[PDB]
């Protein structure tokens, strides 16, 4: 499929208890590769993916400094948002941003984004043209005027179109042995008496990467979409993902039902029965 | 502000089989704000060694985290996840069921 | 790789 590099910043104030907490996490596709956590006596940008050993030795020091400077401006944004929204100094509040770029499998850029949130709600976002801002309310409109006057969209667009894709391309190369080899799911079906006349068929898919997957129940080859229960995809803990799909069937009718598993790592869809 | 209550899924990393080692998982997602308290329980007792992933969030801005610990399932040991959050008036406990 | 954009709101 396509590829993306995604970063997420979170800033949380704590009145009475000192300085705000600041977390960065970065992802290539469904793999976390760095983190920064200000909760430490000397916080560092740190690797979270083994193929990050291949960076230049000055990388960690450089990224640690940029991270500390970013924390400082998010500390100031938490106080600024208090003034825009006319809130007291008493309560804890949250400021978040997320941004990233996307790339076709051949490495070509096609999408970049940048958004900001305050207390869990849209605050301001870069528009699809990467040349203008959308403010979510009148408080955020202060930030819209300020950032238009100072030409911030261009600097944001420059980063998302050049540096972001350039480095997404390098990281994919660094971790090709793992980021570009899909791990197919291991699928099985289980049987558990639901009612006196009915049974639950559960179709399990474990140990797959990346996270995108199709798990559907068919009865006599037709889609059973209304009557399936389907859990949100969840992490295995080892960098793999899991999902399952269930359906309730009349007893003895099991053979009517089939489970289809489409995943990037499967040459052809798996088809399973009880 | 916006406040969203956590979804909780408890499960094992590999399909459970008594006496073989495994990882018990408690995946909490879709919550806001981000302060949350997650205990893993063995027969209603807090398990001391527990680790978690780094705090991340989704396209709708809500946070998710994985809490996990090594364990060896037996037939009569029961495991649970206990979550506390500002949106909950009391701790939510979700029992592990090796069939989900 | 991150850069500093000084994102003061």
């Amino acid at each position: 499929g396509s590829h993306s590099m995604r970063y997420f910043y979170t800033s949380v104030s704590r009145p009475g208890l000192g300085e705000p907490r600041f977390i960065i996490v970065g992802y290539v596709d469904d793999t976390q590769f760095v983190r920064f956590d200000s909760d430490a006596a000397s916080p560092r940008m740190e690797q979270r993916a083994p193929w990050m050993g291949q960076v230049e030795p000055e990388y960690w020091d450089q990224q640690t400094q940029i991270a500390k400077d970013t924390a400082q401006t998010f500390r100031v944004n938490l106080n600024t948002a208090l003034r825009y929204y006319n809130q007291s100094a008493a309560g804890s509040h949250t400021f978040q941003t997320m941004f990233g770029c996307e790339v076709w499998a051949d490495g070509r850029f096609f999408h970049g984004y940048r958004q900001y949130a305050y207390d869990g709600a849209d605050y301001i976002a870069l528009n699809e043209d990467l040349r203008s801002w959308t403010a979510a309310d009148t408080a955020a409109q202060n930030t819209q005027r300020k950032w238009e006057a100072a030409g911030e969209a261009e600097r944001h667009r420059a980063y998302l179109e050049r540096e972001c894709v350039e480095w997404l391309r390098r990281y994919l190369e660094m971790g090709k042995e793992t980021l570009q080899r899909a791990d197919p799911p291991k699928a099985h079906v289980t049987h558990h008496p639901a009612s006196d006349r009915e049974a639950t068929l559960r179709c399990w898919a474990l140990g797959f990467y990346p996270a995108e997957i199709s798990l559907t129940w068919q009865r006599d080859g037709e889609d059973q979409t209304q009557d399936t229960e389907l859990v949100e995809t969840r992490p295995g803990g080892d960098g793999t993902f899991q999902k399952w799909a269930a359906v309730v069937v009349p007893s003895g009718e099991e053979q009517r039902y089939t489970c289809r598993v489409q995943h990037e790592g499967l040459p052809e869809p798996l088809t399973l029965t009880w | 502000m916006i406040q969203r209550t956590p979804k909780i899924q408890v499960y094992s990393r590999h399909p459970a089989e008594n006496g073989k080692s495994n990882f018990l998982n408690c995946y909490v997602s879709g919550f806001h704000p981000s302060d949350i308290e997650v205990d893993l329980l063995k027969n209603g007792e807090r398990i001391e060694k527990v680790e978690h992933s780094d705090l991340s969030f989704s396209k709708d801005w809500s946070f998710y985290l994985l809490y996990y610990t090594e364990f060896t399932p037996t037939e009569k040991d029961e495991y649970a996840c206990r979550v506390n959050h500002v949106t909950l008036s009391q701790p939510k406990i979700v029992k592990w069921d090796r069939d989900m | 790789t991150l850069i500093d954009l000084t994102e003061l709101i």
